[PDB]
């Protein structure tokens, strides 16, 4: 995908359609999207999203699977 | 500016930690080569293999 | 002799062994302190110790494979040297030689940089922490108040005293359950002021 | 010929250590 | 007595590690450089997120899925390897490298 | 005058300036025209220097071309940049969320000169962002503005430093060219002249001289006076030309034996080979003017020369000898002295054209590197430039400059004034410049070359004082980036009118007069000893024959915003700074009345800010509306001007426009046709004229609070309009896909009283706090079931509800109508981030009245919050029954020294009630300098006192004497300016008379509802477990170590322990506290906080046997 898609974008002059890369592979664009998902490297947490070095990345992530502390006492 | 969301891969329940009517437990004992006991509390209704990682 | 005799007499008075400098088993930090979080959108975030731990795991496994295989000493001792350098890079990245970096060439934050400096658990979580049951606003002059009094806007005080008013307006049966009390407080029905 | 000693002395000890990693 | 962590402290003493103390602390030996599966997003076996060492990932959920009840507690499961308990023990369960 | 539809605003100005104000946006439009190569720029640079009329794009392409192989057998040639017209109009581009752009074309030619084989194409180069009529760019639909930057110019910089011990004037040369190396010619305590090039050792000068072809006999022949240099020539202990060159090479290059070809090529590379050293045209001009090398030769050969090096050495050694002037060989004499880097002849202004040119250069180098490496991999005589060219790094460089750079600031538009003065801003930090920690205290000061080139009043007052400053009014930027300033050229005591622009160096050369000098009505001076600024920032007295430059006007030193404060010369600079800083934080009201007294420069700052529709060709209006005007021109053609009715500004204010003409009038080209946000009949207006009184009133205005009548609330005098945008979107999850439906989880049909058939609310549906705006529910999958929930579901018989609701709801304290609902869909062929299917945006527009907690301010920086809005009847009133509208305090005037507010108030009452000077026995004595038609004026007529030549205090007292009565025979305000106030609450009159009069106050955009927030229990952090922070979410307040010290010093142990354990960290104890509060039991004892357990696990992880001790 990487080498052939680089060849196809260089010959196209632009990064092609997922349907175009898919029909190059003769598979589905959602399969190409899955390859795009799996190929991406995990981000780190220690880089500073602030303009200076002040805060790590993890100080801006809320908890999406926490207890709301009203349903627990309600339960 | 930049506020995100996210969760670790796992869900959280809410029960009560009662400590009386637990499942019936058999305690199994294993041993390494160098005389190291490792007490393994299984269920009472549980098959006990001959070998176990410690 | 005096400068050595400091640590020599320290080991003399101690019952502690002087064997602590060598190491046979590196401990592993529990995984909640190095979170493998993911975002909504398939993006995955780690806290940079997993790379160092993975590196030490690879070097140790390769050395164990070579020592069961039987290899010349150049290979074996080069592997020992890079293992030792990896352990040093885990404990304090950047002390000797060069710091191990990654993407973007930032050096990897080791264990000691979770305590060292102004971003460790001796200053950066010991300056101060944000609290609940708080709030802030602008101030105006209250020249009819007595000295021990102070004003408060109602849209702030209702938010401040929310569990107390939940309990009281359950006890006055304006809402029979806590979820009904919460929805009544959110919709700001007029009974909440006389309760408040 | 006024300033060479300290810069050379620091530079030789800097270049000695850093070239011996593995 | 820093095991159950009672709310009555007198002194805090720092010492020096030994290999015996480290292997007494640890709850297993990590030996694979694997973290998660690329597709199912579940932790691997004998890796850095090995559930057998660092406890389960959901509250009283064993890994195969048989024992899922609070009546089970502290019971290691021979099929999946894990011991049934809360997911809070991932905060404070130690492992060691050999 | 000179703007045809102007309101008649009489002025107090005694003078008559010759030069009108320039177009205030030629610091931006001319720079971008220079970058493009406009026809207008082409003809202007033709009439100002037509030897090299060359655009910046043509210059970068001429610098790059040609590109060839290492063998020189083929050539690639760039030429002829070209632009077509735009791809989309302005408002449509703004609405449909893209970037304003235009296609870029060049003529790229490849030749293979192995036999001579050209191939020429017209390569598309990319979409290029462009600047609108106002002077801003539009990036991704939003609006952005590039702020100019101050760097120090490349060139020579001599100085001297003294020694503590030897007390020797250490004359040091530094050349800091652009993209080159460094070299210095330094004198230490010894009599030795180093050549210590680029952080190296002080070799003798003769080593470099014999390297370049100057042996010792030539050195002493050229220099018969440099006894220090010939002392080095005895001290050098190394002779020979190539011996010196190999010595230079072996000192420069460790690790290599001295080889002659490398010794030659590294010197050539660092000196004359232009690739790794090239001082720019500005630096070349700087050196050529400093040493006087060329005479009238324009900029070419922008590398070094040995002539320049030896002239530099001669200049340094004669400076250390103590020469004051010297002719270089073949050149004129030049004064010989040191240099200061804060002097404004040595800090050029890198504007938007220079910044974009540098960006395109650094992109094009990375492109041409790939081209030069890829032509090798391609075959021979079978390729084309279309295959050669990869414009991806160029377009990536442009987009990564426009985003992600602090010089491409977000456009800041509360009002037309702040929109104007966000441009014409000179920063000092950024890339290529110094940070705020590196900002030494001698860069924030006011060097006295700033007079006319940067206003000393206006600066941000935070930790950025003096770093960020604004341009002056009359200033103008050089082709090289220096800052010019007009001056009248008075000849022999007769003031001419040949206005001559000058820079800082010529201003240091000559002798400059003062603006208000008494000219004798034909050109001659009157007094022989006039005021003069000198070279060293001196204030002298000179006979009137050394004067050769008089100022064009007063107020030349002042900014745009600080030229609007009336009576500025009576105020202190601190309060003037705060007034001009908070004049850029007003809000657009709904009536927008023009001020009764201002300065005359309010019309120009509105028609040049571009937020007023201005007719382009003279004609007759055919048809007006609320939204479009069809002006009929003289010859047949017509033109329609669309309006923008209630569009959201960048900070959440409305931007309404409304026409001010009729259906039969005739307008001229340049007349204002339509007011904007903060305008009235063309001129600027930020506030209302409110009757004021300066007594303290019963403690409700203590330490400068403000009380107000209720007439402001009732008559909607101060009532802004705010517009908020809320946004939500529908991605694809792992467990399926999210959707937008009416149907939700179990919420009743009461909350579905307003939602439309497919989700979002109807237009016009009034909302309250927390209501549903978009109904979206997410596939949560299926989880396991508790037996108790199973029993309850078996009892009640309901749907399993396998999906989870995430609905967009309006946050706290927000209400008001709904204007527009913009919806974008991935299905609808729109640009979306991947996975997102439908993107929607709702606009909510509350109309906000004035209230206590809001901030009001005058013009002279007397701000203050609003204390208590009294009812109208118990507010003091004059003898006519008119109640006053705002009561200030009197303890805040004398200790701050801003009595401009008192003088403005007196003139406000005079201009409101109207005057007529009784010229029965001729003109009275104070009114000699008063013009005609200021002797009398109608009631509620406006005046204008300009900034530094205003109305005198004698004229104020004389106007206050005659202030014709209201309706009866009633002078409510006597000669002192005071008046007799009754009291509305008690009823008796106040025993002493009180100052009244008509002030002018604004409303500030730091309203309370933006700021007030609370938090009972909300979201939480992930990696740590502290609560979140910020007012967008709930957010909790930071409890700093000073507050820890306060609690410890009080002695309350339990409150401190509670604030550090169970309100922030103890995650298992927080819910116990919550349920104990809800049930009503005692609060349980706290546990061990989680930060301590984290620290304990880290210390156990670092092989430290940490143990607790019980006994
Ligand atoms: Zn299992």
């Amino acid at each position: 995908l990487g080498r052939i898609q680089r060849e196809l974008l260089q010959d196209l002059g632009r990064e092609p359609t997922p349907e175009e890369l898919a029909k190059e592979m003769d598979i589905t664009p959602e399969k190409v999207l899955e390859i795009q998902q799996y190929a991406r490297e995990p981000i780190s947490l220690d880089q500073t999203i602030g303009d200076e070095g002040d805060s790590q990345l993890g100080d801006f992530i809320e908890d999406s699977e926490a207890v709301v502390a009203v349903d627990a006492v309600s339960f | 500016d930049r506020v995100l969301r996210g969760s670790r891969l796992g869900a959280v329940s809410y029960e009560t930690d009662r400590n009386h009517d637990l499942a019936p437990r058999q305690i199994a004992r294993y041993r390494t080569d160098n005389g190291e006991e490792f007490e393994v509390p299984f269920a009472d209704d549980a098959e006990i293999p001959g070998t176990w990682l410690c | 002799a005096l400068k050595r005799l400091k640590v020599v007499a320290a080991f003399q008075q101690s019952g502690n062994s002087p064997m602590g400098m060598v190491l046979d088993a590196v401990p592993v930090i529990p995984p909640e302190l190095r979170p493998m979080v993911q975002l909504d959108g398939g993006r995955f975030a780690t806290s940079d110790l997993n790379d160092l731990y993975r590196r030490v795991i690879n070097r140790n496994n390769r050395l164990k494979r070579l020592i069961d295989l039987g290899a010349p000493e150049i290979i074996v001792n080069n592997e020992k040297r890079m293992l030792q350098e990896s352990v040093d890079a885990l404990f304090d990245n950047g002390r000797r030689g060069r710091p191990v970096t990654g993407p973007g060439n930032r050096p990897l934050k080791s264990l000691s940089d979770l305590l060292k400096g102004k971003q460790g658990r001796f200053r950066q979580n010991l300056l101060g922490k944000r609290v609940d049951y708080s709030g802030r606003s602008v101030i105006v002059v209250g020249p009819q108040l007595k000295l021990h009094q102070c004003g408060l806007p109602k849209l702030m005080a209702l938010e401040l005293f929310k569990p107390f008013v939940m309990k009281r307006l359950v006890d006055l049966n304006h809402a029979q359950n806590i979820k009904s009390a919460k929805r009544m407080v959110e919709r700001q029905r007029p009974q909440v002021w006389d309760v408040l | 010929e006024d300033e060479s000693e300290a810069l050379r002395q620091a530079r030789k000890d800097a270049e000695l250590t850093a070239s011996a990693d593995s | 007595g820093a095991m159950l962590d009672v709310n009555f402290f007198d002194e805090l003493r720092i010492g020096l590690a030994t290999a015996e103390d480290i292997r007494q602390w640890s709850y297993g030996e990590v030996k694979k450089p694997e973290t998660i599966n690329y597709r199912t997003l579940k932790p691997e076996k004998d890796g850095l997120f090995c559930e057998k060492i660092f406890g389960p990932t959901r509250d009283w959920e064993c890994y195969c899925g048989k024992y899922k009840r609070v009546r089970f507690k502290g019971i290691i499961c021979e099929r999946c390897g894990v011991e049934v308990t809360r997911a809070k023990v991932r905060r404070e369960r130690m492992g060691h490298i050999e | 005058n000179s703007v045809p539809g102007a309101p008649n605003r009489v002025s107090f100005a005694k003078l008559r300036e010759p030069l009108e104000v320039p177009g205030l946006l030629d610091v931006q439009t001319d720079s971008f025209e220079w970058l493009i190569g406009s026809p207008r720029w082409r003809e202007s640079a033709a009439e100002r220097g037509d030897v090299n009329p060359v655009g910046g794009l043509e210059e970068v392409l001429y610098e790059l071309s040609p590109i060839e192989d290492f063998s020189g057998s083929m050539s690639l040639s760039f030429s002829d940049p070209r632009f077509d017209d735009v791809k989309a109009p302005v408002d449509e581009c703004k609405d449909k969320d893209m970037t304003y752009a235009a296609p870029l074309f060049v003529t790229a030619e490849f030749i293979n000169n192995n036999t001579g084989e050209i191939k020429s194409q017209t390569v598309f180069m990319g979409d290029f962002p462009m600047m609108t009529e106002k002077g801003t760019f539009i990036i991704n639909g939003t609006e952005r503005v590039v702020v100019s930057q101050l760097v120090r110019s490349p060139g020579v910089y001599f100085d001297e430093t003294i020694d503590k011990s030897t007390d020797k004037t250490l004359h040091s040369v530094k050349v800091i060219p652009s993209r080159g190396a460094w070299l210095e010619f330094d004198v230490d305590k010894r009599d030795t002249v180093g050549v210590r090039i680029d952080r190296k050792r002080r070799q003798p000068v003769t080593v470099l001289l014999k390297a370049l072809g100057w042996t010792s006999e030539q050195i002493v022949e050229r220099f018969g006076f440099s006894e220090i240099m010939r002392s080095t020539l005895e001290k050098d202990n190394t002779v020979g030309t190539d011996e010196a060159l190999l010595d230079i090479y072996r000192k420069l290059r460790p690790g290599e034996p001295p080889t002659k070809e490398s010794a030659q090529t590294l010197l050539e590379n660092l000196f004359f080979k232009e690739k790794r050293y090239d001082l720019a045209r500005v630096g070349r001009y700087k050196v050529n003017k400093k040493l006087g090398l060329h005479v009238g030769e324009p900029i070419t050969s922008s590398t070094l020369t040995e002539e320049d090096v030896v002239a530099t050495i001669e200049y340094l050694v004669r400076l250390h000898e103590g020469q004051t002037t010297m002719t270089v060989p073949g050149g004129v004499e030049v004064p010989v002295e040191t240099d200061d880097i804060d002097h404004f002849g040595n800090r050029r202004l890198r504007t938007v054209g220079e910044l974009i040119q540098n960006q395109i250069r650094v992109g094009m180098s990375r492109m041409e590197r790939v081209v030069r490496e890829r032509m090798t991999t391609q075959d021979v005589e079978a390729i084309t430039p279309q295959t050669l060219i990869n414009i991806r790094p160029v377009v990536a460089a442009i987009k990564e400059f426009f985003g992600t750079s602090q010089l491409s600031q977000f456009m800041d538009q509360n009002n037309p004034l702040s929109g104007l003065t966000h441009k014409r801003r000179l920063s000092a930090l950024g890339p290529g410049g110094l940070s705020r920690e590196r900002a030494g205290l001698e860069v924030r000061d006011v060097h006295p070359s700033h007079y006319g080139r940067m206003c000393p009043i206006e600066t941000p007052e935070g930790p950025n004082i003096g770093l960020i400053g604004s341009l002056s009014v009359y200033a103008r930027v050089n082709p090289f980036g220096f800052i010019e300033t007009p001056y009248r050229k008075v000849v022999d005591g007769v003031v001419s009118d040949e206005i001559v622009y000058l820079t800082a160096d010529e201003e240091d050369r000559h002798v400059v007069a003062q603006a208000n000098s008494p000219i004798d009505a034909d050109g001659r001076f009157v007094e022989p000893r006039v005021l003069v600024r000198r070279k060293a920032g001196e204030v002298e007295y000179v006979p009137s024959s050394e004067v050769d430059y008089m100022d064009v006007s007063p107020r030349q030193m002042v900014s745009v915003a600080t030229a609007m404060i009336p009576f500025l010369e009576h105020d202190d600079a601190n309060r003037a700074l705060m007034g001009a800083n908070m004049q850029r934080q007003a809000v657009p009201l709904v009536r927008s009345e023009a001020p009764l007294v201002g300065t005359g420069m309010e019309l120009r700052a509105a028609i040049d800010a571009g937020d007023v529709v201005v007719a382009e060709e003279s004609g007759v209006i055919e048809e007006v509306s609320a939204d479009y005007i069809t002006v009929m021109h003289d010859n047949g053609t017509r033109r329609t001007y669309r309006m923008r009715k209630f569009a959201r500004s960048n900070h959440g204010t409305c931007a309404n426009q409304c026409p001010i003409v009729d259906a039969g009038d005739r307008v001229e080209a340049g007349q204002v046709i339509a007011d904007g946000p903060c305008t009235d009949d063309g001129e600027m207006a930020l506030g209302k004229n409110l009757l004021v009184a300066i007594m303290p009133w019963e403690g409700h205005n203590y330490e400068d609070a403000i009380i107000l009548s209720n007439r402001l609330v009732e008559e909607d005098v101060l009532t802004s309009i705010h517009i908020e945008e809320h946004e939500i979107d529908a991605r694809d999850t792992k467990l399926g896909a999210e959707e937008i439906t009416r149907d939700i989880p179990n919420i009743s049909d009461e909350v579905l009283a307003d939602l439309d058939e497919r989700g979002i609310v109807r237009i016009g549906a009034e909302v309250r706090d927390g209501d549903i705006l978009v109904g979206k529910v997410t596939p949560k999958g299926e989880t396991e079931l508790t037996p108790e929930e199973r029993l309850l579901r078996a009892i009640f018989g309901e749907k399993a509800r396998e999906v989870r609701d995430t609905s967009l709801k309006v946050p706290h304290g927000e209400s008001g109508k709904v204007i527009g609902i913009r919806v974008f869909s991935r299905e609808d062929e729109d640009e979306l981030p991947a996975g997102v299917n439908e993107l929607v945006r709702v606009y909510v527009a509350q109309k906000r009245k004035i209230s206590d907690g809001d901030k009001l301010a005058g013009r002279h920086g007397n701000k203050g919050v609003i204390g208590k809005i009294l009812p109208v009847e118990d507010m003091p009133f004059l003898a006519d029954g008119t109640p006053v509208d705002i009561i200030l305090n009197t303890h805040g005037v004398p200790r701050r020294m801003n009595i401009g507010q008192i003088l403005e108030t007196h003139l406000g009452w005079c201009a409101h009630s109207g005057w007529k000077v009784d010229a029965a026995k001729g003109v009275p004595d104070w009114a000699a300098r008063l013009p005609d038609e200021l002797l009398e004026a109608q009631p509620n007529a406006i005046v204008s006192t300009p900034v530094f030549d205003g109305a005198q205090e004698a004229e104020l007292q004389g106007l206050l004497s005659c202030t014709l009565p209201n309706r009866d025979g009633d002078v409510l305000v006597d000669a002192d300016g005071k008046a007799m106030l009754f009291d509305g609450r008690s009823g008796e009159p106040f025993p002493y008379p009180v100052t009244v009069g008509y002030m002018y106050i604004m409303k500030l955009h730091h309203l309370v509802d933006d700021k007030i927030h609370a938090r009972s229990t909300g979201p939480y952090s992930m990696i740590t477990q502290q609560p979140l922070g910020g007012k967008a979410q709930f957010g909790g307040q930071r409890f700093g170590e000073m507050e820890c010290w306060a609690m410890q010093a009080y002695g309350a142990a339990y409150t401190l322990q509670e604030l550090l354990t169970i309100k922030s960290d103890d995650t298992v104890g927080r819910v116990k506290v919550y349920e104990a509060i809800v049930k009503g039991e005692n609060i349980p004892e706290p546990g061990i906080p989680e930060s301590f357990k984290v620290l304990l696990k880290e210390l156990q992880s670092l092989c430290l046997n940490v143990e607790v001790l019980s006994s």
